[PDB]
C-alpha cells in the first residue's frame, strides 16, 4: 500500500475512524472432472475493524514502524466449514456455536524488517506451528 | 461500489435526457441496477 | 465517441526512492479521482 493508502491505511489504524473491511475470503477451488459445478466455495469472512482497537492499535503500530505486534482478530479463521459444490464457504453451525466466535482465534504479525521487507505471517492467537501452517478443515460435500 | 438509488437515477437520466438513446439506457435499467464504478486508484502496489 | 467520451484519464508512477515505485491513477481533472475514480456501470 501506499503514501496515498498505505499512509491513509496507516492513519485508519492510528486515528482514522473507519472501519477496514476484512473479508477472509475462504475461496475453495476443486475441481469439475468429479463434477462440482461453481467449485471454487468462497465466503468473505469479514471483520470491520473498529477504529483504533485493539487489533488497530496493534497494527497502528505494526504500520508505524515496528513488527513485533500480534494482532488480535476475535476467533476469525473457521476451523469447520460445509463447503458444497456451489460458491459458498459456510462454515458448519453448531461445529462452531458462535460461527464468529467460536471459529479459531486468528493473530497477524506483519515482518517489516528493513534490510522494509515487508513480510506478512498469519499467525494463530495459539500459534504452535500455525504461524507458517494454520490447520483449519473444510466439511466437503 | 454503490447501488445507485431511485433519485440518482434520475439524476443521470436527466444528464444524458438530451440524447433519447442515452437517456433510454438509463430510464430502461431498473432503479438500484445502474451501479457505481467507484474504482480505487491509489496505490502501494508496486509496478513490476 | 466512446473511446473519447469516456472520462479522460491520467496515469502517475510516484518511484519515490526511500524506487519504492507507486502507481496512482488519477484524471485529466483529478479532484479525488486519484485515489477514488467515480466511474458508473448501468448494470442489467
Amino acid at each position: 500500500i501506499s503514501p496515498p493508502s498505505r499512509a491513509q491505511m496507516k492513519r485508519e489504524l492510528y486515528n482514522g475512524t473507519a472501519d477496514i473491511t476484512l473479508r477472509f475470503t475462504w475461496n475453495f477451488q476443486r475441481d469439475l472432472a468429479k463434477g462440482g459445478t461453481v467449485e471454487y466455495a468462497n465466503e468473505k469472512h469479514m471483520l470491520a475493524l473498529a477504529p483504533n482497537s485493539t487489533a488497530r492499535r496493534q497494527l497502528a503500530s505494526l504500520l508505524e514502524g515496528t513488527s513485533d505486534q500480534s494482532v488480535v482478530i476475535p476467533n476469525l479463521f473457521p476451523k469447520y466449514i460445509r463447503a458444497p459444490n456451489g460458491p459458498e464457504a459456510n462454515p458448519v453451525k453448531q461445529l462452531q456455536p458462535n460461527e464468529e466466535a467460536d471459529y479459531l482465534g486468528v493473530r497477524i504479525q506483519l515482518r517489516r524488517e528493513q534490510g522494509f521487507l515487508e513480510w506478512w505471517v498469519i499467525e494463530l492467537q495459539e500459534c504452535r506451528t500455525d504461524c507458517n501452517l494454520l490447520p483449519m478443515v473444510i466439511f466437503s460435500d | 461500489i454503490i447501488p445507485f438509488t431511485a433519485q440518482a437515477y434520475e439524476e443521470l437520466s436527466r444528464q444524458f435526457d438530451p440524447q433519447p438513446l442515452a437517456m433510454q439506457f438509463i430510464s430502461q435499467y431498473s432503479p438500484e441496477d445502474i451501479v457505481t464504478a467507484q474504482i480505487e486508484g491509489s496505490s502501494g502496489a508496486l509496478w513490476r
